[PDB]
C-alpha cells in the first residue's frame, strides 16, 4: 500500500516542483523580452502566475505534513498546531489557498474564451476586453470564495481543514469551479471543429499535435479523466486510475510552460536573434 | 516616333556629360581623406562622448 | 530606324568610359591604407519611440537635432521629441499610403507623400493649435518616393513617374521638372549648399541635377540593381548610394566615378537607407536583414552593427550635430542610437 | 522655466495617446485589401458590421516592384484574373514568391468564358470529377475554368507553406468576407500553434 | 553599367532554327534569374522563357514549349535561346530581360514603360 501511495505523493509534490520552476522561467522569458508583449502573452503570464500560486499551496500543505512527521512526532507538543487550527490564522490561510486553486480554473477559462473570441467573434476593442479578462480571471473567483469563507465562519468552523458530510454549503467552491470546466470543454469542442475545418482545405498525425497542445491550456483532462477513468467509479483493483489524475494536474504547469513558451517558435526566434546580438560582442 | 526622339535627348545628354573635365581619383580621394581628419574632432559618433553631455543618456 | 544615333550614344559611352579610366590613377583604398582605422563602433539604442501602428517608411530629423517627424502606413505623421520621448504632434493623413516625409529646415512645415501621388505640406506653427494642410502639391504621376525642403517655399520631390520636380508651395505649381531617369526615382538628397541634388532610381543609375538650371549635370552608373537610398558626403563633393544588389557605393562628383564599394559576403540583402556621420568617416547603411551596418567610409571595412530591429529597416537619419542616429523599421519603432 | 515647458509637454503628449488609442481600435477593426488586375482609389464597404477597405491603384505605372511592398500589411490581396492570362500567372507567381508578400494571402477571382493555343496541355486535360458545378452551364466550360484554376494552384502548392493561402473563385463581396474570416482565423491558430 | 547585348536573329523559314545569344555586362550573371521576352508586331510584350540562377528551374510559355529551349553559361556570361521548329506566329523582337534583384524568385519585367534591365532586342522574322 505505502510502497505505491508514497510514489503518488512524491509525484504530486515533485510534479508541482518542476512545474513551478518552469513557470518562472516561462514568466521571465515572456516578461523580460519586450517584443513578446502581446495581449495573449499577458493572458499566458497571468495564467502562469496562477499555476504558480496554486503550486505554492501544494508546497505549504506538503511542508506542514513534513513538519508533523519530523517535529510533532517525538517532541510531543501540539499546542502550536491546536492554537493555529482554531484561530483566524487557519481560516485565513485556507481561504487564500482555496482562492489559489479557484483562480486557476478561471484563468484556464479566460484563456479559453479569449481563444474562442479570436476565432468566432473577432469584433471587439482589445483595450477594454483585456481588463475584463483580468477581472473575470482574478475577481470572479473572489465572488465564490469569500461567500464560502463567510458561511464557513458562521456554520461548521469546528475545524478549518476538515468538513462534514454536509454538501449543501459546498455549492460555493465545487459548483462554480465545475462550471468553468464545463465551458472549457465546450470551447475545446468548438476550437477542435474549427481546426478540422481548416484541415478540410495525414491530418490524423496532425490533429494529434493540435489536440494535445490544447489540452493543458484549457484543462480538458479533468473531463477526460471523469468519463473514461470511472472504473466502477470507486477505488477498485487499480493503481493508474488515481495516478494519472494526480500527474496530469501537477505537471500541467510544466506543460503550459513547454507548449506555450519554450517550444513556441516566436519565442525561440527571440533567442535565435538575441544571441547573435551577443555573438558579435 | 518617340523611338528616335527619346534617343535624341539621350544623346545630347551624353554630349554635355562628355565636355566636363574630371580630376584624378588620387586628388579627389585625398580631399575626402582630408575632410574626415579635419572634422574627426567634432564627430560624436566617432569619438566616445562622455555621458554628461550626451543628451540621450 | 534609329541606329544613325543609337551607336552615337554607345560611341559617346566609350569615350566617357576611358575618360574615367584616364582619371583613375589610384584607388581610394590605396590612398587610405595607412589611415589607422576607426576601431569598433558600439552604439546602444538610447531611445525607442513607440507610437506608430504600421510600418514606418520614412523619418526626418529637424535642424535643431531634437525633433523628428516619422511617417507610417497607418496614416500618421507623428512629430516626436527625441530627448523626452514625447509626441509633440501626431498628424492624421488623408492617404494611409505614405512613403516619405520631410521636415522644414526652419522647422515650420512638414511634407508627406506616398501612393496618392500628392505631396501635402502641413503648417505646424499655425495660430490655431490644430495642424492643418498648408498645400497639396498635385502634379506628379505615380507614387511619391522622396521629398526634401529647400526653404519654406521650395520643395524638391522625386516620384514614381521617373521624374523629379521642384515645387513652389505658395503657388502650388512646379517650377522645374527633372527628367532623364528611365526607372522610377527612389530617393534624393540635397547638397549642403542646396544648389545641387543627386537622385537614385530603379535604373541602377544616379544623376546629379542643377536645381536652378534644371538640367542633369552628371550620371553615375556603377550599381547593378534599383538604388533605394542616396546621401551626400558632408563636404558635398561626393555621395553614397545603396541598392538592391547588397552593395553601397561611394561615388564622386569631381572624378565622376565610384571610389569605393561597401560589400561583404555575408550580406545578400538590399540597402534601404544610407547616411553619413557628421564628418563623413562613417557610412551608416540600413539593410533588409534588419540591422544597420556602420561602414568606415575610407577603409571600406565594417566598424559596427546596429542590430536592434525586428523587421526591415526602412529609414535612417543622422542628426545635424552628429549626436544621434534614428532608424525606423517595419516594426513600428524608431530607435535613437548613439 | 523648468516645468512650464515640460509637464505641459507631457500633457499634450497624453492628449495625443488618447486619440492614438481610438485610432488603434479602428485600425485593428478595419480590413485592408489590395485590389489589382488620384493614385489610389480607397473603396469602403461593410459586410455584417465588419468594415473593409479596398485600394485599387490608379495613376501608377505598370512597373510594380517598388510600390507593391506597401501592401504586405493588408489582409488579403484580391487578384482579379480577366497571352493576358499567362501574364496573370507570372504576376501571381511574383506576388506569391515576393519576400515581403510571403505572409499576405491572395483571394483570386476569375471572369472570362467562351485556350488550347496558349496552353497546349489543356487539350490533354479533363476536369476533375471531385469538383463539380451545380447549374450545368456547359461541360466544355467547366473543363476550362477548372484548368486555369489548376494553373494558379500549381503556383500556390509549390513551396509556399502555411503562411499565406490562395482562395480561388469563379465569377462576390460575401466571398471576400468569408475568405478574410479564414485568413484571420488561420492566423490566430498559427499564433497558438494549432496550425 | 547593366548592358545586355542580345545577338542572333534574322529571317528564317517556317520550321527553321535559330540561336539567340545574350552577352551580359555590368553585373554578376550567376546571381540573377534571366528571362527571354518578345514583342510581336502590333502586340504588347509577352514573356517567353525563364531560367533560374543555376540553370535548374526552367520555364516556358505554352506556345513555345517543346520547340524552344533556354540555356545560360555563367562562366561566359551568356544567355541562350535555341528556337527550333519555328512558326509564322513566332516572329517578334526578342529581348533578353533579367530580373531586377539578385537571389529572388519574383520578377516584374514585361512592361510597356521602360524596364531598365533588358536589352534593345533582336529582330526575328519568318
Ligand atoms: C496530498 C496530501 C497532502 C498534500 C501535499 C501537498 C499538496 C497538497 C496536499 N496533504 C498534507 C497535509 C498537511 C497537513 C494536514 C493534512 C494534510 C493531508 C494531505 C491532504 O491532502 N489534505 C487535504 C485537506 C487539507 C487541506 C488544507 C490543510 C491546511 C490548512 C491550513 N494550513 C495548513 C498548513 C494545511 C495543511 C490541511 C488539510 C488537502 O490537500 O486539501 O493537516 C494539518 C497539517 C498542519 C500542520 C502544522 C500546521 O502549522 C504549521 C506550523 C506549526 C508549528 C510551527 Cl512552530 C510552525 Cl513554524 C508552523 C498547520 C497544518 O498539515
Amino acid at each position: 500500500p505505502e510502497e505505491q501511495l508514497l510514489f503518488l505523493y512524491i509525484i504530486y509534490t515533485v510534479g508541482y516542483a518542476l512545474s513551478f520552476s518552469a513557470l518562472v522561467i516561462a514568466s521571465a522569458i515572456l516578461l523580460g523580452f519586450r517584443h513578446l508583449h502581446c495581449t495573449r502573452n499577458y493572458i499566458h503570464l497571468n495564467l502562469f502566475a496562477s499555476f504558480i500560486l496554486r503550486a505554492l499551496s501544494v508546497f505549504i500543505k506538503d511542508a506542514a505534513l513534513k513538519w508533523m512527521y519530523s517535529t510533532a512526532a517525538q517532541q510531543h507538543q501540539w499546542d502550536g498546531l491546536l492554537s493555529y487550527q482554531d484561530s483566524l490564522s487557519c481560516r485565513l490561510v485556507f481561504l487564500l489557498m482555496q482562492y489559489c486553486v479557484a483562480a486557476n480554473y478561471y484563468w484556464l477559462l479566460v484563456e479559453g474564451v479569449y481563444l474562442y473570441t479570436l476565432l468566432a467573434f473577432s469584433v471587439f476593442s482589445e483595450q477594454w476586453i483585456f481588463r475584463l479578462y483580468v477581472s473575470i480571471g482574478w475577481g470572479v473567483p473572489l465572488l465564490f470564495v469569500v461567500p464560502w469563507g463567510i458561511v464557513k465562519y458562521l456554520y461548521e468552523d469546528e475545524g478549518c481543514w476538515t468538513r462534514n458530510s454536509n454538501m449543501n454549503y459546498w455549492l460555493i467552491i465545487r459548483l462554480p469551479i465545475l462550471f468553468a470546466i464545463g465551458v472549457n470543454f465546450l470551447i475545446f469542442v468548438r476550437v477542435i471543429c474549427i481546426v478540422v475545418s481548416k484541415l478540410k482545405a495525414d491530418i490524423k498525425c496532425r490533429l494529434a499535435k493540435s489536440t494535445l497542445t490544447l489540452i493543458p491550456l484549457l484543462g480538458t483532462h479533468e473531463v477526460i479523466f471523469a468519463f473514461v477513468m470511472d472504473e466502477h467509479a470507486r477505488g477498485t483493483l487499480r493503481f493508474i486510475k488515481l495516478f494519472t489524475e494526480l500527474s496530469f494536474t501537477s505537471f500541467q504547469g510544466l506543460m503550459v510552460a513547454i507548449l506555450y513558451c519554450f517550444v513556441n517558435n516566436e519565442v525561440q526566434l527571440e533567442f535565435r536573434k538575441s544571441w547573435e546580438r551577443w555573438r558579435l560582442e | 516616333t518617340a523611338s528616335i526622339a527619346q534617343a535624341r535627348k539621350l544623346v545630347e545628354q551624353l554630349k554635355m556629360e562628355a565636355n566636363i573635365d574630371r580630376i584624378k581619383v588620387s586628388k579627389a580621394a585625398a580631399d575626402l581623406m582630408a575632410y574626415c581628419e579635419a572634422h574627426a574632432k567634432e564627430d560624436p559618433l566617432l569619438t566616445p562622448v562622455p555621458a554628461s553631455e550626451n543628451p540621450f543618456r | 530606324e534609329l541606329d544613325q544615333l543609337r551607336q552615337e550614344a554607345e560611341q559617346l559611352k566609350n569615350q566617357i568610359r576611358d575618360a574615367r579610366k584616364a582619371c583613375a590613377d589610384a584607388t581610394l583604398s590605396q590612398i587610405t591604407n595607412n589611415i589607422d582605422p576607426v576601431g569598433r563602433i558600439q552604439m546602444r539604442t538610447r531611445r525607442t519611440l513607440r507610437g506608430h501602428l504600421a510600418k514606418i517608411y520614412a523619418m526626418h530629423w529637424g535642424t535643431d537635432s531634437r525633433l523628428l517627424v516619422s511617417a507610417s502606413q497607418d496614416g500618421k505623421l507623428i512629430i516626436w521629441d527625441s530627448y523626452t520621448t514625447n509626441k509633440v504632434h501626431a498628424i492624421p493623413l488623408r492617404s494611409s499610403w505614405v512613403m516619405t516625409c520631410a521636415y522644414a529646415p526652419s522647422g515650420n512645415y512638414v511634407a508627406c507623400g506616398g501612393l496618392d501621388n500628392i505631396c501635402s505640406i502641413y503648417n505646424l506653427k499655425t495660430r490655431e493649435g490644430n495642424v492643418r494642410v498648408s498645400r497639396e502639391l498635385a502634379g506628379h504621376t505615380g507614387y511619391l518616393s522622396c521629398c526634401r525642403f529647400l526653404d519654406d517655399n521650395q520643395i524638391v520631390t522625386s516620384s514614381g513617374d521617373t521624374t523629379c520636380a521642384l515645387w513652389d508651395i505658395e503657388t502650388g505649381q512646379q517650377t522645374t521638372t527633372f527628367t532623364g531617369h528611365t526607372g522610377d526615382v527612389m530617393s534624393l538628397s540635397l547638397a549642403p549648399d542646396t544648389r545641387l541634388f543627386v537622385s537614385g532610381a530603379c535604373d541602377a543609375s544616379a544623376k546629379l541635377w542643377d536645381v536652378r538650371e534644371g538640367m542633369c549635370r552628371q550620371t553615375f552608373t556603377g550599381h547593378e540593381s534599383d538604388i533605394n537610398a542616396i546621401c551626400f558626403f558632408p563636404n558635398g563633393n561626393a555621395f553614397a548610394t545603396g541598392s538592391d544588389d547588397a552593395t553601397c557605393r561611394l561615388f564622386d562628383l569631381r572624378a565622376d566615378q565610384e571610389l569605393m564599394t561597401y560589400s561583404h559576403d555575408n550580406i545578400i540583402c538590399g540597402i534601404t537607407s544610407v547616411s553619413f556621420s557628421k564628418s563623413g568617416r562613417l557610412l551608416l547603411a540600413g539593410y533588409d536583414d534588419f540591422n544597420c551596418n556602420v561602414w568606415d567610409a575610407l577603409k571600406a571595412d565594417r566598424a559596427g552593427v546596429l542590430a536592434g530591429h525586428d523587421n526591415r529597416v526602412s529609414c535612417l537619419g543622422v542628426t545635424d550635430d552628429g549626436m544621434a542616429v534614428a532608424t525606423g523599421s517595419w516594426d513600428s519603432f524608431l530607435k535613437i542610437w548613439n | 522655466d523648468q516645468r512650464n515647458e515640460e509637464k505641459a509637454q507631457r500633457e499634450a503628449n497624453k492628449k495625443i495617446e488618447k486619440q492614438l488609442q481610438k485610432d488603434k481600435q479602428v485600425y485593428r477593426a478595419t480590413h485592408r485589401l489590395l485590389l489589382l488586375g488620384s493614385g489610389i482609389f480607397e473603396t469602403k464597404f461593410q459586410v455584417d458590421k465588419v468594415n473593409f477597405h479596398m485600394f485599387d491603384v490608379g495613376a501608377q505605372r505598370d512597373e510594380r516592384r517598388k510600390w507593391i511592398q506597401c501592401f504586405n500589411d493588408v489582409t488579403a490581396i484580391i487578384f482579379v484574373v480577366a497571352n493576358r492570362l499567362q501574364a496573370a500567372l507570372k504576376l501571381f507567381d511574383s506576388i506569391w514568391n515576393n519576400k515581403w508578400l510571403r505572409d499576405t494571402s491572395v483571394i483570386l477571382f476569375l471572369n472570362k468564358q467562351d485556350i488550347e493555343d496558349y496552353f497546349p496541355e489543356f487539350a490533354r486535360y479533363t476536369t476533375p470529377e471531385d469538383a463539380t458545378p451545380e447549374p450545368g452551364e456547359d461541360p466544355r466550360v467547366t473543363r476550362a475554368k477548372y484548368f486555369i484554376r489548376d494553373e494558379f494552384l500549381r503556383i500556390s502548392t509549390a513551396s509556399g507553406d502555411g503562411r499565406h493561402y490562395c482562395y480561388p473563385h469563379f465569377t462576390n463581396i460575401r466571398r471576400v468576407f468569408n475568405d478574410c474570416r479564414d485568413i484571420i482565423q488561420r492566423m490566430h491558430l498559427r499564433q497558438y500553434e494549432l496550425l | 553599367q547593366v548592358q545586355l547585348q542580345e545577338s542572333g536573329g534574322g529571317l528564317v523559314q517556317p520550321g527553321g532554327s535559330l540561336r539567340l545569344s545574350c552577352a551580359a555586362s555590368g553585373f554578376t550573371f550567376s546571381n540573377y534569374k534571366m528571362n527571354w521576352v518578345r514583342q510581336a508586331p502590333g502586340k504588347g510584350l509577352e514573356w517567353v522563357s525563364d531560367i533560374s540562377q543555376s540553370g535548374a528551374s526552367i520555364s516556358y510559355t505554352g506556345s513555345v514549349k517543346g520547340r524552344f529551349t533556354i540555356s545560360r553559361d555563367n562562366a561566359k556570361n551568356t544567355l541562350y535561346l535555341q528556337m527550333n521548329s519555328l512558326k509564322p506566329e513566332d516572329t517578334a523582337v526578342y529581348y533578353c530581360a533579367r530580373c531586377p534583384a539578385p537571389f529572388t524568385r519574383d520578377c516584374f519585367d514585361v512592361t510597356s514603360t521602360t524596364y531598365a534591365y533588358r536589352g534593345q532586342g533582336t529582330q526575328v522574322t519568318v
